[PDB]
This record gives C-alpha cells, structure tokens and sequence, in this order.
DNA sequence: TACAGAACATTTTGTCCGTCGA
DNA sequence: TCGACGGACAAAATGTTCTGTA
C-alpha cells in the first residue's frame, strides 16, 4: 500500500522523483507552471492529509519541495431476532410549546415506561427466555433494563444521523446544541457513548440483534439463577450467534477476531455506561425536590432495584478479564 | 540526592 | 468608501444573515450550513480569513462566519504561551522494523522522558512559576506531568488526523487498527478521549494553550503549597486569560459562557484520563515480570508519586462540582 | 431599496488514458 | 513490457448575477 509522500493518499507513481498519488503529481505541476505567489493562512506548518490536502495550496506545495519534486425457508436463530424486534415507539412530544428541562425528562420517562411494555413481551419472544423461570425472567429484565433502553437509544442515534444525537423518539431528538447545556451535559456524555462506538464500529443490524440479547443476559444475580443451567447455554449460543453475524460482514479470520473482540469489550463496557444512567435516576427518583415524574411502569423496578445495589447483589458478567 | 527535577528547574 | 465583509474583509454586498458580509462569504455560509459539512482544519483553528485566503480554510472561515454572527505588539499572556510551546519531539521509532508490545511502551516511556525535560523549561517560562517556591514547582511537576503530555498528544493527535490515532510523535503513530488490539485497547481509549473531546469542541490554539496551562495549576497538596497565596492569583490568572481566548473564539456567538463551560468541564475530565493513565503507568512500573523500561527523569517522579496518590496527599482542582 | 435563494458561472482540484522512453 | 508524463475531461469547490418578494 504505497503511501503519497506529500499527502498520505495511495500513490499512484514516482512522480517527479518523488513517490505520489496522481492528485500531488498534477498540484505539483501547476504549482511550478503556474506563477503561484501561494499564501498560508496558518503558520506554515498545515498538516497535509488527503481531506486537507485542498486547504493549504502554500503548504502541500512547500510540502511537495521538502519531499524532493522537481522537474428453503428454515428460519434462523437471528431472523427470529429480526421478526421479534419491536416497532420504535413515539414520546408523545409536543415541540409547539417551549422546550423545558421538566417536560423532557418527564416525557422521556413515560416514553421508557411505555418501552418497558415492549421490552418485556420482546423478551417472552427470545428463543430460550421463555423456557426460564418466572422470577429469572422478571429479574433478568430488572437487572439490564436500562441497558437495553440505553443500548437501543445508542442505535436509534446511530440510525438517526452521523451527528451527535439522543434518539429517543422519532418526535423527540435533542440535538448536540441542546445537549452541552448543563442540566443535560454529564448524563448525556454517557447515553452518547453508546451510539459513539456503533458509528466507530459500523456495528451491522445482525450485530445489534445478538448483542441487545447478550445485554439481557449480562447481569446475573450475586448467589446465581434458578434456571442457571439453562442460563448458561442460551447465552452461549447468542455470544455463537453474535460470531456468526460478524462472520457475514468481512471473512478474514483475524478481522473477524479483533471485531469480537471490540464488540465483545463494547457489551462489558455498558456495565459502565448502566452504572452512570442509574446513578442519575436513583437521585431524581429519591429527590421529592426534582418533581420529575416516572411512569407506575419504571417506577415499580427503581423502587426493586435501588436496594439490590445497595446490597451488592448483581454478578456483572464481562468477556474480558 | 537531588531529584534530577529538582536539579533542572534550578538551573539557570 | 468601501464598507467591509466582516468575514474575509472583501468589498461587501449588504447585511447578509444578520452580517455586514460580501456575496461570497454569504454563499458559503448557506452552503456550509444546509450541506451540514464537517470541515477538519489544516492549521490551528486560527487561520486569518482574509480575500486572498478565504478559500484555504472553509472551517475556520465557518467560523470567522459565526464569531462575525452569521445566522439564518503589546505582547498578551496567550501570545507567550505560543511562543514557549515546544517544539514536537520524534520518538526516534525504526518503523522499517517488526513492532512489540514492549517495544513502543518503552520507546514511549523514552520519548515521555525527553517531554519532561522539556515541559520543565517550559513550566519555568510561564509568568510567575519560576516566583511560587521550589517545593512547590517540583509538586506542581509532579502532580500535573500526565495530564500535561496526555493533553499535549490530544493537541498532536486531534491535528494529525481526523480518523482516531494517537500520534505521540511524527514518526510514532498509532493506527486504530493496532490501538484496538487487547494489549493495547483500554490505555489507547483513554488517550483518545482528548483528542476526540479537542476535536468535538473545535478548540482553538489560543484555548488549547491556557487549558494546558491550567493543567499545571490543576493539582494542589492535600495540605496546600507552601505559597498558597500567589498559587490562588496564577491559576485565576490564567482562568481570566482562558475566558479572554473564549471570547476572540466566540466574538459574537453568545455563548461565552456556554464555550467556558465545555472547556472547563474538560479540563475537569482530565483528572480522570490522568487517574487512568497513571494506573496503567505505576502498574506497568512496579511489575518487575514486564520488565519495560523507563528513564531515570520519568522513573524518579513515578517512584516519588506512586505513594501520594494513594495517600490522598493530592487536592484536584476542579471548576465543577 | 434590500436581501434571500436560484441561475449561472468561474476557479481549483482530481481522474482517465494514451503515448512514449528506458 | 512497464511506468510515468501530460492533455483532455471531469468533479468539486467557490464566486456572481439574476429574480422574487418584503
Ligand atoms: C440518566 C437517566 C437515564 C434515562 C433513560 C435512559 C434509557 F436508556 C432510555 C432510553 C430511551 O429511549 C427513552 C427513555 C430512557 C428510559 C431514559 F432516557 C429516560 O427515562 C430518562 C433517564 C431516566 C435519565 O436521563 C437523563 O438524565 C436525561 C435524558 C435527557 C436529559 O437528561 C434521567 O434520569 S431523566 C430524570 F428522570
Ligand atoms: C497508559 C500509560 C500512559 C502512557 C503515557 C501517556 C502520555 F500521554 C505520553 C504521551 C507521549 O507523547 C509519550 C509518552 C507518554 C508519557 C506515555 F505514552 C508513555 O509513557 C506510556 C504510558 C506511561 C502508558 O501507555 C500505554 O500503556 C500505551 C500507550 C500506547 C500503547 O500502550 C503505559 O503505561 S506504558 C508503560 F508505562
Ligand atoms: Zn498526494
Ligand atoms: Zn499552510
Ligand atoms: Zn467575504
Ligand atoms: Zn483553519
């Protein structure tokens, strides 16, 4: 992969001595042919890469002379997944009246409440799930809730645009202008994390659907499942699942291998991105100061979640370490 | 005995 | 008499997009705003947008656009603080040969050395250093020395390129390729943290100069300096010479205050890439089977510090809290 | 009278593909 | 044969004029 010596593109020759793409190779010549008094508007010293190879026609020319220039139905695992994916549910947002700090967070949390309906019946639907006990069921979604909310959040903003975006409704987006202010900035730094790495990664859809289940089965309780056994495998097979979706993307073995390997990282590092989420709901919800409203739905688990962490009681699973 | 940090800064 | 473009300063056509602009910056402005470009700068995000070279830089001409509030030699304290920054450092990297894990961490640790050796001359250059006591520069050093050359390489890393690499060096750059390996993954996620956040706000060279010098005010002994007093009035200095940059940044944007808030909620944050990268580096030092190598200047700080930290004899300073 | 977006236009950059020399 | 010139073409980025509407 021959690199341009004046602006890093893929070099189609030795041009003029010197080994460049063919962009450099025909500047270079207008640049000398040309009488071009050619200004810098930095310091002499712009950095030339392919993007700012445009910019600074003093410096890649001053640059290009430093060089040396001179002259069968069978349903899958993971289409069941696909069919089982619920349908993206609106806040019920009203953008007329003026924007408020109380009426986003309030709306966001009876849109959640309403999220927390389909995240359960998506969860009945998961191939194995149903063959779990009832409590392991209930405590499962207890235990990753907000990692399947914030996780599907970072895939509705990666979806959205390749902007800084809080996806959380197709009526409700709030933009990167919005977000730095401070009654927003330190909750959102963590919910863009997710949709920040899914950019980064270019995490496919089949990608997505193993690894939203892979965070349903991420958080188990301190003194095991009732159904642990069984637990074992049907995580087993979607982390087999998750391989196989990453399979269907490139095909060389060792990218195949560092890709689930930062997939992989990506699931344990929203343990984090939950512990951040909850920290600043647990503190709205016990504040009778805050005056947010959360929805009978979200309220029942924070009330039968807050003392679970106060206890220790969660056994945090991670591929790595 | 100094540390070289404390050897550098006083050197003028 | 010929009425100005308060953009490029070109004879201008009248008040386009409530400025006094020409027709072409007026133009250019509603195409940058509807064809949502992300312009990279080739320089320091202070290129001098006049008629000549307003087609060199399109994103700093966006936002001479913005600071002019386009919508639809009496020597300055900022100005030494460009004058005592250092020169940029080669690791002295044979990249013609095969690489190791040991072999960049200590080439690193090396080049690391020699960054110290210069951070020191230039702490002794910064008005009114050279003034507090001894105990308390070599505290001020010591404290402030990871956050000075992770800040610093955010600053090299953020201009080298657009794409996430950490270039600690011209001829030391690390690809995402081999930053996301697993013997690399989790320190390279930390250093890339700065130049992501550098590169999201956009900070100008006038900003990113005061914040890496309020990185060597951002530490304080658990029990206080030994002159205090002159410390306080230093580190607000240069706060007041920070604000000063945010409002040549912003000229007429408004958020001022909004611009202060990003910048020293990041300078907060460094306190915690630093954390991270300080538990990699003592960890590394002290395990005898790695047997990396650091230099005798690096060494001496790291043994000297390891039971500090720990200690809680640090005090950070933070604006947010 | 003016300013905004469209219409037209110019300038600056980048690609293709012969021809030709070592 | 191979690989690099350079013109011809093309695409991108920038600039000017025209026209609709207060
Ligand atoms: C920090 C919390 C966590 C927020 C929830 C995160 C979850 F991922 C989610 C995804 C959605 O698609 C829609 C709603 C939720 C379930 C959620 F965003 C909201 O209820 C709001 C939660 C609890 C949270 O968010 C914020 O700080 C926040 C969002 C926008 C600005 O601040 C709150 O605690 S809101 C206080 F009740
Ligand atoms: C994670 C630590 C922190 C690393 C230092 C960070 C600092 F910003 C820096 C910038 C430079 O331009 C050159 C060197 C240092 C001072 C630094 F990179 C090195 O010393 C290595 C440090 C301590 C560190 O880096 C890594 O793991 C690392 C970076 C790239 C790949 O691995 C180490 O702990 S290496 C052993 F100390
Ligand atoms: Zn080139
Ligand atoms: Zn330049
Ligand atoms: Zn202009
Ligand atoms: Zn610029």
């Amino acid at each position: 992969p021959k690199l341009c010596l004046v602006c890093s593109d893929e070099a189609s020759g030795c041009h003029y001595g010197v080994l460049t793409c063919g962009s450099c190779k025909v500047f270079f010549k207008r640049a000398v042919e040309g009488q071009h008094n050619y200004l810098c508007a930095g310091r002499n010293d712009c950095i030339i890469d392919k993007i700012r190879r445009k910019n600074c026609p003093a410096c890649r020319y001053r640059k290009c002379l430093q060089a040396g220039m001179n002259l069968q139905l069978t349903p899958t695992l993971v289409s069941l997944l696909e069919v089982i994916e619920p349908e993206v549910l609106y806040a019920g947002y009203d953008s007329s009246v003026p924007d408020s700090t109380w009426r986003i967070m309030t709306t966001l949390n009876m849109l959640g409440g309403r999220q927390m309906i389909a995240a359960v019946k998506w969860a009945k639907a998961i191939p194995g799930f149903r063959n779990l006990h009832l409590d392991d069921q209930m405590t499962l979604l207890q235990y990753s809730w907000m990692s399947l909310m914030a996780f599907a959040l970072g895939w509705r903003s990666y979806r959205q645009s390749s902007a800084n975006l809080l996806c959380f409704a197709p009526d409700l987006i709030i933009n990167e202008q919005r977000m730095t202010l401070p009654d927003m900035y330190d909750q959102c730094k963590h919910m863009l994390y997710v949709s920040s790495e899914l950019h980064r990664l270019q995490v496919s859809y089949e990608e997505y659907l193993c690894m939203k289940t892979l965070l349903l089965l991420s958080s188990v309780p301190k003194d095991g499942l009732k159904s642990q056994e069984l637990f074992d495998e049907i995580r087993m097979t979607y982390i087999k699942e998750l391989g196989k979706a990453i399979v269907k993307r490139e095909g060389n073995s060792s990218q195949n291998w560092q890709r689930f390997y930062q997939l992989t990282k990506l699931l344990d590092s929203m343990h984090e991105v939950v512990e951040n989420l909850l920290n600043y709901c647990f503190q709205t919800f016990l504040d009778k100061t805050m005056s947010i409203e959360f929805p009978e739905m979200l309220a029942e688990i924070i009330t039968n979640q807050i003392p679970k962490y106060s206890n220790g009681n969660i056994k945090k699973l991670l591929f790595h370490q | 005995e100094p540390s070289l940090l404390k050897k550098l800064l006083l050197a003028p």
